[PDB]
């Protein structure tokens, strides 16, 4: 045949993936975590895109920290060989390199290293994609007026903000960032590369988004979200 | 609006 | 006139902007920090590619932790208003969220804060890239065979290596993520996004370097670099 | 080959 170009990740496999949706909500009282309003309304709508976007999407509701672990091990133990990619959204409290169950804390890097280049055979060289709803600290934005691969590689993970920062979650509308990625993967996933997507999404939550509150502190505040991308080649949902 |  | 698309920065300001490259080869005694040899090749390699895509490049050699802090409080206090964007290299030892000076240890998060969108007037909306030749910690990959804007906005990191990792250093030919990002703003500066660019440093990186060492520890071991985004449109160095 |  003629010349050939390897940029782009093969995604034209019988399967697009897994899209597992982890929301949680509710958590157990002697955590002192809060309900989460409004995050129905993000796992309703990721369930949507991704559906639209051929992926096997999962949802599930309320996770202890075990049921995270266990979960992510066994789907890591799934074969995954006629499937071009894996993604995992997930919605609840966090902290720096922490997601929580409803009953505490899981590590971050946990959750991921089960998809490893070693450890999920089926998914080496596959884009393992990592979506994250969750806060990275305290801190608040006042904003301004204007032969071997790593083992790491192949991971993207898709932060709704800065590291350090709180995230921001409306009760009534979702949060900012699954709002954002939900319109911009609608109107782009047949258009545009997704690093491109992305950015599209952190230009819309730093700019259509502003927080409003009676308490000083937390009011007139901004988001940036984060992209962190170990990815290897270019990803289009779409192909041919 | 509130934070996570 | 006709119909009108915002997706990429402005880059035909009358200048690029600056390139500051901080090259810290030689480390006090008192800390105990290794020479860090091949970093002139490093520092010659961008200084050349840069001043290919006409970047104002100035070089520093061998600064404190106090001529660090100076002289990046000096530069954000620069009139940048006919620049299009920033960036700075930083080379050195480090570890997570920390790059040394030749007597001590810099915050990643003090140098960046001196560009915040408040604070540095002359860049609000503009690129500010940070890319830094730095370990992150000291893991090692075994690899497997195959109104407002944020003020956090329109900075990008792009990381040598993942979190948690060591970065690796060729005393001859320079480090792998400097030497392969050269060749890839070379050969594509003209022809692709900067996301895109740095996607196929990734792959360069994860796929053509394996580390060599008379020590098993150190022997055989990979890297995959991490791009760290929180741009808010597609940034292009050419233009028209 | 060195590390950072
Ligand atoms: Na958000
Ligand atoms: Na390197």
């Amino acid at each position: 045949s003629g010349i050939s170009l390897d940029n782009s990740y093969k995604m034209d496999y019988p399967e697009m993936g897994l899209c597992i949706i982890i929301n949680n909500k509710n958590f157990h009282k002697s955590t002192g975590m809060t309900s989460r309003s409004g995050t129905d309304v993000d796992a309703a709508n990721l369930r949507e895109t991704f559906r639209n976007l051929k992926y096997e999407v999962r949802n599930k509701n309320d996770l202890t920290r075990e049921e995270i672990v266990e979960l992510m091990r066994d789907v890591s133990k799934e074969d995954h060989s006629k499937r071009s990619s894996f993604v995992c959204v997930l919605l609840s409290h966090g902290e720096e390199g922490i997601i929580f169950g409803t009953n505490g804390p899981v590590d971050l890097k946990k959750i991921g290293n089960f998809f490893r280049g070693d450890r999920c055979r089926s998914l080496t060289g596959k884009p393992k994609l990592f979506i994250i709803q969750a806060c990275r600290g305290t801190e608040l934005d006042c904003g301004i007026e204007t032969h071997k691969i790593p083992v790491e590689a192949d991971f993207l993970y898709a932060y709704s903000t800065a590291p350090g920062y709180y995230s921001w979650r409306n009760s009534k509308d979702g949060s900012w960032f699954i709002q954002s990625l939900c319109a911009m993967l609608k109107q782009y996933a047949d258009k545009l590369e997704f690093m491109h997507i992305l950015t599209r999404v952190n230009r819309k939550v730093a700019t259509e988004f502003e927080s409003f509150s009676f308490d000083a502190t937390f009011h007139a505040k901004k988001q940036i979200p984060c992209i962190h991308s170990m990815l290897t080649k270019e990803l289009y949902f779409y192909h041919h | 609006d509130e934070v996570d």
